[PDB]
């Protein structure tokens, strides 16, 4: 089991041993090395990934539509209402989610971060890999999204599309050099 | 065994001999042997009732005499009529329920011109009709949540489908009809 | 191991905190220090993180009561971009001689918690057990006093001169 | 006359099923902890529809205009997320229990005697059936509590 680390010349953590998938050796503030934590840690990594691939689409597309910037979609929508029925729809979910099924002790025994709802039989230990890359790759991008929502109170098509028409007047540097 | 959620689990009182069975019942309102045979005759009772109204609740609004909850007043139609035509519709419902619920004739009564029973025509009676039942079960919803005619709904949907949706529905203060 | 008590009642300590460095009182729920290469590294930042939490305490209140403005209105008495800049330019050569335990490259091996600055020979379990205790109250107090300043608006000194008088009608 | 999967084992046992709803035993369970928990919240409403209503804060129908109802329901939601998830899983961590969902530790007094746990459901059922009462007789007149009583 060859893997890549993070970081040129190191040496992995002795409880990352590459047995799970995207496993690169990552663990400098040793927060996964009781083995129960580090169960927990990989449900939250796949769930955190999953809802960050979701929330930077949805930030994204409707913008390129025309139908608005993710950050100001609170003066057209009304948040508690909006966050009242979605809390109403998810609750049921999130809790058949943890629970493991529908029964009371559980009972219906399922995964909690891998269920079956594959028709197309993809699954392997390298699409399991590719989906932990995806949401890496997604959350640092909703961190950029918000920072940039902060900064430079444009929305990140917006943001783009000014790097690429001004790449030196429409960077980092410039956006912080300025008050901002 | 094809399950109603992925997983493979079913209950134990559903085995899979039934038509119908996809090892759903979460509540366990199945469990007693004697209740599970009533419930397969309202099961497809129900089905064979609410497939009538559902293709009855969009073909007089096709055919522009009104939406299907103002087709009873735009008609006439009272509190009275709908007692005699129960009356009515009596006499067939005893006649049926007069005998067991462990009779295959409960169900198929036999009436079969076209001599079209399979397994494969009961198993689609049975799937038509709980496609039916979610239909009248969304027709009476939408009804409420959004206040116009379901046909009205379906052309919203089918022309501007992030405009009109239930997400959009549901965010204005929605018992409105 | 734990002569001192713990954190909550009847609770269990952790496996990995069995009451040997100072001021363990058995309290790691999210396991953090399981790892004791990382724990070595904790206490070192807990140790720092509470002596430079007392510093700014003092520093938020000292001045406040000798009639200067509330911590908030510093920024109006100094010119803020600027007086950051010199304290960056000042901690970089002397955080790195922290770290690095020394001045020559391959470094010290003094304890770069506990240097050995005490010309009254004071350095007791007692005195260590009391540096972190004294700075988990003021780490807790700064804590305090940000999210009194977002809930309120007033100074600190005034919010205490509310509760006296306002014992019910405070939060 | 008692069913038959409805043996004298539980509290507030009386043999009543018409229904035949509790026949399994893993069922029965649930339902036990269901009851338990409606007839605990029908208690602190039965008497939060009275006592709010007693001092000059108005009924229990007109709750609408003195809260904002979307804002508070928001908050209700956001703070039943985390604890009904607790009491749901028995604990914090992710893998289940071992720490009983129905009756679970608040008894200092040692009270947790079988007479307690029917008289937790006994007290309950009648709150439940109070508060469904409440209700219908608000909607066939349109009459508080305290004034349906005259
Ligand atoms: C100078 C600093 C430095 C250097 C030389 C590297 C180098 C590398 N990183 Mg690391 N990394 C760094 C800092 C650095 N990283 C920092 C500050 C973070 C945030 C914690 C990471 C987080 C990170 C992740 C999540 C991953 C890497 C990976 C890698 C490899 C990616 C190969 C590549 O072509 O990247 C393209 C540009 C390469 C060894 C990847 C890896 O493990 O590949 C085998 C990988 O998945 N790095
Ligand atoms: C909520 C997000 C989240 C969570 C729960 C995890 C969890 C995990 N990561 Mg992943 N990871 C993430 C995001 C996350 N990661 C991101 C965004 C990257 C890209 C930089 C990575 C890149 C990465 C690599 C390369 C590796 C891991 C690994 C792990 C496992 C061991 C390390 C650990 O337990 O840290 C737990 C993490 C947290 C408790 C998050 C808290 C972080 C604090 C609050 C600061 C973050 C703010 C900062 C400004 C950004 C663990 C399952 C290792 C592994 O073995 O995976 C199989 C491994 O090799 N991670
Ligand atoms: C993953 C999380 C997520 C969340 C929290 C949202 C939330 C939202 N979306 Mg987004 N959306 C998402 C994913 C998400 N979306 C994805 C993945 C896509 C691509 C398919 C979209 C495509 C999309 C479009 C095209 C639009 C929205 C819009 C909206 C807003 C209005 C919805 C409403 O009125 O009632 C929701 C009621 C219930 C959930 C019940 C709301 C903030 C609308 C908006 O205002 O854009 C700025 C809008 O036009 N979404
Ligand atoms: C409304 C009810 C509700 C309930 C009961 C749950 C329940 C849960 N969530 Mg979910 N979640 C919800 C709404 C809810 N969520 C919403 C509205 C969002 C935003 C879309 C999320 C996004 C979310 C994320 C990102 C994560 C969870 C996780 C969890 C699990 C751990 C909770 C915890 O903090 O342990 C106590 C310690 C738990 C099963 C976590 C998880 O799965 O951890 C393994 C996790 O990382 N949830
Ligand atoms: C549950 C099944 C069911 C029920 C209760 C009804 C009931 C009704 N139908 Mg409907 N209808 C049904 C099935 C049903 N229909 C089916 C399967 C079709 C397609 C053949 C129709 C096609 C239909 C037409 C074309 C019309 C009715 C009309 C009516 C109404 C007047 C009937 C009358 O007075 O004689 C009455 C409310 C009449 C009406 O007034 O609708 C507005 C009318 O013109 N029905
Ligand atoms: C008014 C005279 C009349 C009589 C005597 C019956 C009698 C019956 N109905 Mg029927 N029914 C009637 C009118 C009547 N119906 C009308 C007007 C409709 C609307 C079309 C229905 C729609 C209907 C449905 C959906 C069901 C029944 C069922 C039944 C049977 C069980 C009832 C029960 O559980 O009672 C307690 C003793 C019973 C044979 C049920 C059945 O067949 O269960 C197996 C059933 O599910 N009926
Ligand atoms: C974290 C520790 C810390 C930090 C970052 C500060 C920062 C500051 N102090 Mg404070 N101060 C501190 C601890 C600290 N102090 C302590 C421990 C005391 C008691 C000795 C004081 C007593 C003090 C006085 C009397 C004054 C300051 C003042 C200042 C400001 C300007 C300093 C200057 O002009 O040179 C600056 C915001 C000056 C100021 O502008 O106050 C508003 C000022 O007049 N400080
Ligand atoms: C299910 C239990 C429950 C629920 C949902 C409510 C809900 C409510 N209570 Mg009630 N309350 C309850 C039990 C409950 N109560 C009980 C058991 C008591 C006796 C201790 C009270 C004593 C009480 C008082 C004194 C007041 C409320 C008030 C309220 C309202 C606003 C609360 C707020 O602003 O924060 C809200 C409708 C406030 C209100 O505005 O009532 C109209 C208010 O002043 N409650
Ligand atoms: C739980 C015990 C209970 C008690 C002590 C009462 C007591 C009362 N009910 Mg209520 N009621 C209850 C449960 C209860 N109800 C339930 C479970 C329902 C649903 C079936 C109702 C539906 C109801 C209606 C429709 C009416 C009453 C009325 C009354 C009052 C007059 C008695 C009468 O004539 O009938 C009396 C204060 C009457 C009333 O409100 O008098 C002004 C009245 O009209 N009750
Ligand atoms: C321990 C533990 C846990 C924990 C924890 C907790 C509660 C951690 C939190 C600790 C906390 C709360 C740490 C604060 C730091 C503040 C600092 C460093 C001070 C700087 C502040 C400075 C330098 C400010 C300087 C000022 O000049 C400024 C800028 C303006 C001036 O006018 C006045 C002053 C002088 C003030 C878990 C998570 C529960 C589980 C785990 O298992 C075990």
């Amino acid at each position: 089991k060859y893997r890549g680390l993070w970081f040129p010349n190191i040496t992995p953590p002795a409880y990352l041993t590459g047995e799970f998938p995207a496993d690169r050796g990552f663990d400098p503030a040793g927060l996964a090395a009781d083995p129960k934590v580090y169960e927990r840690m990989r449900i939250a990594e796949v769930f955190n990934g999953r809802l960050a691939m979701l929330a930077i689409v949805g930030c994204v597309y409707p913008e390129l539509l025309g139908n608005g910037v993710w950050f100001e979609v609170w003066n057209k929508v009304d948040f508690y209402r909006f966050a009242l029925i979605s809390l109403q729809v998810v609750a049921p979910l999130e809790y058949w989610r943890g629970n493991g099924g529908f029964g009371w002790d559980g009972e219906e025994k399922y995964d909690r971060s891998y269920p079956g709802f594959d028709p197309c039989n993809l699954t392997t230990e390298y699409t399991k890999a590719a989906e932990i890359k995806n949401g890496r790759l997604a959350m640092i991008g909703m961190f950029g999204l918000e920072v940039q929502s902060h900064v430079t109170a444009q929305g990140p098509v917006a943001n783009l599309i000014e790097h690429l028409r001004h790449p030196l007047a429409a960077n980092i540097g410039a956006n912080l050099a300025h008050p901002w | 065994r094809p399950l109603w959620f992925p997983g493979g689990y079913a209950p134990s009182w559903l085995t899979g001999q039934h038509f119908g069975d996809r090892g759903f019942d979460p509540a366990g309102l199945a469990a007693d042997p004697k209740v599970f045979e009533r419930m397969r005759v309202s099961e497809v009772y129900h089905g064979r009732l609410a497939m009538l109204a559902i293709v009855g609740a969009v073909v007089p609004d096709i055919q522009g005499k009104g939406a299907w909850y103002e087709a009873a007043q735009s008609a006439g139609i009272g509190v009275n009529e709908v007692a005699v035509f129960t009356a009515a519709y009596g006499i067939a419902e005893v006649a049926r329920g007069l005998k067991a619920n462990s009779d295959p004739t409960s169900r198929y009564p036999g009436f079969d011109p076209l001599n079209l029973t399979t397994d494969y025509t009961k198993e689609a009676e049975i799937k038509n009709g709980r496609l039916a039942l979610t239909a009248m079960l969304g027709l009476e919803v939408q009804r409420h949540v959004t206040g116009v005619s379901p046909l009205v709904n379906l052309v919203e949907h089918v022309k501007h489908p992030l405009g009109h949706n239930i997400a959009e529905s549901v965010m204005h203060q929605w018992p409105v009809a | 191991g734990h002569k001192d008590g713990v954190w909550f009642p009847g609770a269990t300590p952790p496996a990995h905190l069995t009451g040997e460095y100072p001021a363990d009182r058995g309290f790691d729920p999210l396991s953090l220090a399981a790892d004791p290469t990382v724990y070595a590294r904790m206490r070192v930042s807990e140790v720092f993180h509470a002596r430079l939490s007392m510093l700014a305490i003092v520093g938020a209140i000292v001045p406040e009561v000798l009639g200067k403005g509330a911590w908030f209105e510093a920024g109006n008495s100094v010119d803020g971009i600027k007086l950051g800049f010199i304290a960056m330019a000042i901690a970089a050569p002397t955080e790195y001689w922290r770290g690095n335990g020394g001045f020559n490259w391959d470094k010290g091996a003094a304890d770069r918690s506990y240097p050995g600055f005490d010309p009254l020979k004071l350095t007791t379990d007692y005195t260590k057990a009391a540096e972190i205790k004294n700075g988990r109250l003021a780490m807790a107090g700064l804590l305090g006093l940000t999210f009194q300043y977002l809930a309120t608006g007033e100074s600190p000194l005034a919010n205490l001169a509310a509760h006296l008088a306002n014992p019910v009608g405070a939060n």
